[PDB]
Order: structure tokens, then C-alpha cells, then sequence
RNA sequence: CGAAGGUGUGCUGUGAGGCAUGCUGGAGGUAUCAGAAGUGCGAAUGCUGACAUAAGUAACGAUAAAGCGGGUGAAAAGCCCGCUCGCCGGAAGACCAAGGGUUCCUGUCCAACGUUAAUCGGGGCAGGGUGAGUCGACCCCUAAGGCGAGGCCGAAAGGCGUAGUCGAUGGGAAACAGGUUAAUAUUCCUGUACUUGGUGUUACUGCGAAGGGGGGACGGAGAAGGCUAUGUUGGCCGGGCGACGGUUGUCCCGGUUUAAGCGUGUAGGCUGGUUUUCCAGGCAAAUCCGGAAAAUCAAGGCUGAGGCGUGAUGACGAGGCACUACGGUGCUGAAGCAACAAAUGCCCUGCUUCCAGGAAAAGCCUCUAAGCAUCAGGUAACAUCAAAUCGUACCCCAAACCGA
RNA sequence: AGGACCGAACCGACUAAUGUUGAAAAAUUAGCGGAUGACUUGUGGCUGGGGGUGAAAGGCCAAUCAAACCGGGAGAUAGCU
RNA sequence: UAAGGUGAUAUGAACCGUUAUAACCGGCGAUUUCCGAAUGGGGAAACCCAGUGUGUUUCGACACACUAUCAUUAACUGAAUCCAUAGGUUAAUGAGGCGAACCGGGGGAACUGAAACAUCUAAGUACCCCGAGGAAAAGAAAUCAACCGAGAUUCCCCCAGUAGCGGCGAGCGAACGGGGAGCAGCCCAGAGCCUGAAUCAGUGUGUGUGUUAGUGGAAGCGUCUGGAAAGGCGCGCGAUACAGGGUGACAGCCCCGUACACAAAAAUGCACAUGCUGUGAGCUCGAUGAGUAGGGCGGGACACGUGGUAUCCUGUCUGAAUA
């Protein structure tokens, strides 16, 4: 019943500027 | 058992406990592991004899 | 593509050995704190 | 002198398996148990003065003990050691 | 010869032996 | 003759709450007034355990591919055997090196796992299995590098480093053919050999190094010759002439293997030898190396695959015969030759050129100082003894190693 | 002879496609460049954190790098949510 | 102490003893493989390879002890030069490492605060190294006070958030004195008389006392519910023992226990007397700590940051007097 070690990076947000 | 050989000289010791290593420790321990021994308190004995006497040999020779 | 560690238990020895170890303090004092706290396993052996 | 004794302790049990039969009704040797270190020189004398028969040499083994599990705890054997002594041509047991 | 090795009380998924 | 908790009910107070009881429970709880809180949960993308949602949906993990028959079993497409279809085959085959530690074989079961079932498994329980003087480790020497007696330095710790010692990724002595178990074999058995030292006998002799000399001892690239592993054909041996036409014929099917060691030493490659005299050189000496002059012959010496006889009228051998717990076991066993092509493997650490100038020590042959030479020691032959200890199963381009 | 040419093993990832809760925490198919030298690889070590290395990109240093990981100052501080 | 035991998971088979050498506990001993300071060399830890001397069934091959490093002392050798030293060989005692915190010293930060931030604070805290101890350091003023007076060091509460330091900001922060714990003074730098003369260190005896095993140790029944009563009711007894645990429901009188009284063959911690060895009383005189005090240069601790800045120490140069 271990919690999730490694999440993986989110993914790069699409470009907002 | 103790005293019987307690009083014994260091020649005629040695001589007993080569005769119980000999006997009923070699034969004993082949028929243990073949399987035709019935008693199992005979190996423990044995051994015990075995330890009393190097105990009394310890103490009698040297210190 | 081959992953970080690849085994090899001459090099385990020599790098992370007892003897590797007590041959510096440093090492000495790692296998102390480990004493202290109690692990079965000091160090890295067979 | 310890040596006698030595050669007394050296020898643990004997070994009874088919390839133990097989060995001893066709090469006329016996497979037996052996002390951990054992050396061959050792084995032969102790052989020679207990069984009072002739061998003509002797090779060694060690045996890994295995891994099992009592309950759920890991437990492994303890190691032994086996010598397949040959006898010579007059064998007795 | 010892042959009862006396297996203990085992886990409730247990081997049926 | 039923406390706490749990679970519904009827009353009661503006309220947090209080009272009694239907049933479970089974042995603790606590009136009134006071004292202290780890004293009241509905949120903090909160923490721990469990259960829904999507949802009985994706997916069930290279598009190399299964079918039939018989067998066990309660259950068979996946478990065992037979015939077909398909894939790798410079590998998807066999050995190992590193890495795992019994996963290897047998009996026994489907409790849990296999992304389904399974009688099956690398799954659960029990048993068996790893045999070395010749394999490797171990051991002698050593490169890079580590440690480092003394020594230098640094507030301490500690940093450098000499003599020395470790450190294989290298250099040193020895075995091959066939057979065997369900699992071991270059380890066990059959046959034939080899290497290192101790001991004793025999006949000679000067022996003796952390010291000296040679050797070990080496780079890149390139081509030729001899060959061999290897493969093709022919002859020979045993069998067949055969269910759709013909197949006694220059036809078809399987075999035609034999090691290490021993003797000759060839192809090829390297180099001039024999003897005498002398030299402050080789941190002392030296019959050893090097150098300096002579008389003599012109060949000698070293290395060197392969082939040939022995090893071997021995093992193996297609096939046949007799019994099968019908998986299989015992007996017999004919020929075992020639030619061709040929390698990245041996001669070859070879030969020719190039600059990018191509490890070290030990084993090995030799020389002597210290000391002893009626000794000791060495040489040549004989007999015997010992060569210990560790791993030997299994996977090892993978289901077993690194990727959960 | 060629820091030669075409092209196997080997090295790398230039293009397209699939795969983004995938077979895989950068993978597979076909194309793709080197493939005798500045090549590559097995083994054993050396260079250790404001330091190492770097044919130099602020690149790599155990899936993490404009200053790694581990334990302590430390329940740092937050006028912020 | 002992009639039950061969430790548990976790039963079994085979046994020992039952009045004592069954089993258990304690004191003293013996054995104590390998790695581990590893200590013969090496090394990847539980592994490999050795030399020396002691005694032995086939020469075969065996068992034991020693062979690490440094420091000090002692003996024998011993160069570049005669001497000699350095060095070399051997004999003896001690250390090497581990361990939670406390002590002293050598180093030694950052974050944060000042609403920023450099002085400062954080802080001499975090953390590294060195040495010993059961405590360590310190310790008997070249001190204070004031011209009244106290006489070692350490610790607690006031004085005291006072005086003071401080980009006079944040913050840091005394001392004299008062009340308490406990109080022991000495030795060397040197001669003469008397010389076990008190006090100590090292070893035996005796007495006292505590531990390492333990012993004895009082007192309830009948009735009802009830699986079981220690619970409802009745009448009793002990208590220097209802402090506790278990016993089919809550037990003073069911068991172990508790109050109380004793036990020690052997080793032990501490208080005395009695023995043996070593340093060692008292009296008269002198001496009474030199590269030191201090100063210049740059710093650190004293609450005190260089300010008017005392005091001590420190890296360098100088440097007196001695009552």
C-alpha cells in the first residue's frame, strides 16, 4: 500500500503568452 | 558420573575417551543417519561423556 | 539503453567493501552509524 | 596426538541415494558425509582406519543448501560436504 | 528419523496440500 | 434476572443535549460539585485503510500460424505422444565471460501467480543433482592505479611519497577420443600420455644470489606461398525399385569419423660459424654479454604449420535381430579411401614499407663475490610419494542479468 | 598510402509513421552518416560539488544540474495562498 | 531450591530423577571456529599464502607458541672520518578500537532579525578533530571594596533588563554586594639539627555492612442467580500483611505475593582496628619563578563593537626592576 513514488513531469503547457 | 573417573591418571583418561570417541560416537552417529537407532538419548550422552572428560583433562593437565 | 547500474561484484567490493570503508575514517564512522542504528546488513557482502 | 580424533570427527553420516546405489553396485564407491573442510588427505585416513578397507582416491564436493520457507520465514540449509571414496577391488561395505 | 515436521497454522490463502 | 459500544423508537429543553426502552453484546461504567485539556471537523489540490465512478469499457503486451488423432484428467486448443502447416537458422542454434543463487531433474497439488482455463510452469511441499595434478580460480611477476615502515608537509583530521606490498583487463607447467544418469563431466568409467617438486639408490661434477648478461619482449597498414578446420564430387559398404506415367541404372537413400602424446622433422623464416689472445665496460668480480685482433671452414645452428607411421587387428560406425514397466534396454555391426576449393584459423611475436617509433617484471639458460669444497649442492638414469583449497546444476543476446 | 570510396557487425539518431493513462519514464519499421581511424569496445582505476570534466551546449556528474544526493542548522523565513 | 524436567514457535519419539551428582539459579573456573583494533603478509570480511622454535603412527604429513605499528627503558652491534653519532638486532611495560550524553581546547558557519542590508545579532549555537574522567575545567587573589572591611574554586536566587555596549537601531548585558549548598590546605624551585615524625599510595588478617541463589510468612464457609462466582444475603477470623498479578463474573482469608524475621560454602562495593614496602613530620636561615611584566604594530574574551577604554591572551619587534 505504498503511495506513488515517481509522478512523471507534467506535460509543457501549450504556449499562452 | 564424574567421580568414578575424577581420580583417574592422565594415560588411562586419554585411553577412555579415545575408547568413547571410537565407540558409540562413530557407530553411533552411522546408525543415527542410516536410521536403525531407536534411542536418540544415546548420541546426547555420549557427548556429554565426551564433553566431562576434555573438561577433566583440561583441569588436570597443565593448570 | 542500458540502465545505471549494471552488476559487478568485484567492483561492488572494492568500491563499497568493508575493507573500502575502514581503510578511511569516513567509512569508519558510516559503519559506526550503522552499528548505532542496528541494521542487519552493516555493508554490501556475500 | 589429534589426529585420531580428527580422523573420528571428520566423518558425519553416510549418503544413501539412486545414484549412491548406482555408483557403489557399478564403480565400487561409496558416497558418504563429510566434515565442511574435509580435506582429501584426511578423508582417506580416516576412511582407511575406520573401515579398514583400501581406497584408491578420493574427490570432494560441496553442496549448496537450499532456500525454503517454514511459514512464511526464508530459511536455508546448512551447507555440507560429500567424498566419493573408491574402493579398491575388496570392498566390505 | 524424524518425518512430523509439524507445518504451522497457515494464512487463510493457503496451499491445499 | 446484563455495564460500555452498536442500532430504531417515545418524550423532554430556544440549544449544544438529557431520559427510558425493542434486539446484539459481554464486563465494565459512574450520580452531584470541583480541577487540566492532546476537549467538539465540512473543506486546507490534507495524511492512513477501505469502497464506488467511469465499467463489466480499453486491454489481455510485434500480424512467425495452427489443425486433427490418441492419452490422463471432473473439466483439453494451450498438459503428454504421432502426422501435417509456419518461423529463426551469422540465430529466434551451441558454448561460455560478467551477473543471478538451486529457477536444473523426479514425485506430488491447483490454496496464490501466468494479464483467461490448465491436469501445465521458471508456482506450493518433499527428495536428488555440482566429483579436476592436466578446466578456471588459487599461486609467482607486473602495467595504470591503491596502501605505505622510515621521511617531508599540514591547526587536528590528514596530503605526498621511498624501501616494500597489493593490483588481470597481461606474461608462467601439464589431457585427449568414446560411454554413462531423469539431472556431472576435458571432473566419473575404458584406452593412451604429460607437467612440477620431496624422498632413496647408482656414476660424475664444483656449488652459490634481493647481482650481471640473453630471453621473455610486443605498433599501424599491406600482399604472396604452404597448409588445416571446413564443404563438394567420385569409388566402396547396407538397403530400395517404390501406392499418379518410367525408373537393375551414368538411379535414389545413410555412412565413409578416429583425438592428445610419441619419432621423422619437411614447406617456410632467422642468422655466418669454430678456435686462440687481450680490454679502466656491464655502480665489486666474472669462464656470461659487449668490444678489439688473429688461424680455419664456408657451412653450421635456432625456429617452424602441415603430412607421414604409432597411438588404433582399439572406440565409434549405417542397419539388422530379441524383449519392452510399451518411454525404451541387450547382442551384432560391412566400408571407413581418392580428388577438388578453401578460409577471418597455424607457419606468422613471420616478410615488405610507414612514422604516429610501437608495456614492465617473473618463470627460463648462463656467470661468478660473500661461505663451504672428506661436506653441502647440481647434473643424467631408476622406484615411489604429493599436486592441497575453492566453482563446476541451471539462464547466460534471455521468461532466470540491468530495465518496478 | 589515404583522419579514401561503396557496403556488413559496430557506433549515432537526419526524415516520415505509430506509440503520449504507450511493448518502452524517448521506444519500433523503412530510409539515414561513419564503418582503418580525431573509430569503437570488454575489464581495472584516476579527475568529487562553487568542484570534476567539457572538439564548449551552461552540456554530463547514477531517469534529478545556471551549482547532485544523503543527514544536521531546521518546525530557516514568508508583509504571501 | 528441587520432584519435575531434556528453551519457544509446536506437538511428538527416546530418556533422566523422585531424597538426592533429575531440572533451574548464583559465585568461581574451563572451552571460546572465522571476520571484526586483527596484531605474521595480503585481502573483495567471515578468505588465501607464509617463516622461526618446540614433540610425533609410511620420508609422506601433523599439534602447539611466537613472528603487526608506535612510545619509553635496557643490552649487543654499528657506517660516511679515529672517537662518536645516525642506523641495525634482541628483551620488558603501555596505547592503538568501540561506546548515548556531560567537560576543556583547535577550528567553525549559514538561515533569520534590524521589516532591505555591510557594523551587529544570529553565535561562539549548528558541525569536524583532539584527551581523560566518572564527573571534567577551575581553584587557594600579583581579587575586591573603600579608605568601613571579606579572605580558595564551583553552583542556585536577588542585586538585574539596573549600570553599561549598541548603523546608540535591532538586540547584547554586567560587576560590587546580600541570602544559601559545601568548605582543606599545600608541594618544587635549598642548606643544618632531630630523622618512620603526622598525612597518603601499594598489599594480607579481623570486625561491621550490601550485592551476586533464596527461606519462612496469618486468617471462610453455607445458601440464590447463575456456563463458571471472587457477585446478592447470613454469620465468622488474621492484619507490623486489603501495596499488586492470576484463578470460568469484582477474592484480605484460592495461589504467587506484600508487612515482618532470617540466610552466603565462594567473589564482591564501602566504614574502622591490626600488620609489611615507597614518597615522606617539626625547628633556624636564605631563596620566593627573565625574555617575563610592559610598550609599538593587527586581532580575540571580558556586558564593553576602540570609543576617554581599564583587564587577560595572542602573530612580529623590542623590553626593565626584583623587594
Amino acid at each position: 500500500n505504498n503511495r506513488p513514488v515517481y509522478i512523471p513531469r507534467p506535460r509543457p503547457p501549450h504556449p499562452r503568452l | 558420573m564424574k567421580a568414578k573417573e575424577l581420580r583417574e591418571k592422565s594415560v588411562e583418561e586419554l585411553n577412555t575417551e579415545l575408547l568413547n570417541l571410537l565407540r558409540e560416537q562413530f557407530n553411533l552417529r552411522m546408525q543415527a543417519a542410516s536410521g536403525q537407532l531407536q534411542q536418540s538419548h544415546l548420541l546426547k550422552q555420549v557427548r556429554r561423556d565426551v564433553a566431562r572428560v576434555k573438561t577433566l583433562l583440561n583441569e588436570k593437565a597443565g593448570a | 539503453m542500458k540502465r545505471t547500474f549494471q552488476p559487478s561484484v568485484l567492483k561492488r567490493n572494492r568500491s563499497h567493501g568493508f575493507r573500502a570503508r575502514m581503510a578511511t575514517k569516513n567509512g569508519r564512522q558510516v559503519l559506526a552509524r550503522r552499528r548505532a542504528k542496528g541494521r542487519a546488513r552493516l555493508t554490501v557482502s556475500k | 596426538m589429534i589426529r585420531e580424533e580428527r580422523l573420528l570427527k571428520v566423518l558425519r553420516a553416510p549418503h544413501v541415494s539412486e545414484k549412491a546405489s548406482t555408483a557403489m553396485e557399478k564403480s565400487n564407491t561409496i558416497v558418504l558425509k563429510v566434515a565442511k573442510d574435509a580435506t582429501k588427505a584426511e578423508i582417506k585416513a580416516a576412511v582407511q582406519k575406520l573401515f579398514e578397507v583400501e581406497v584408491e582416491v578420493v574427490n570432494t564436493l560441496v553442496v549448496k543448501g537450499k532456500v525454503k520457507r517454514h511459514g512464511q520465514r526464508i530459511g536455508r540449509r546448512s551447507d555440507w560436504k560429500k567424498a566419493y571414496v573408491t574402493l579398491k577391488e575388496g570392498q566390505n561395505l
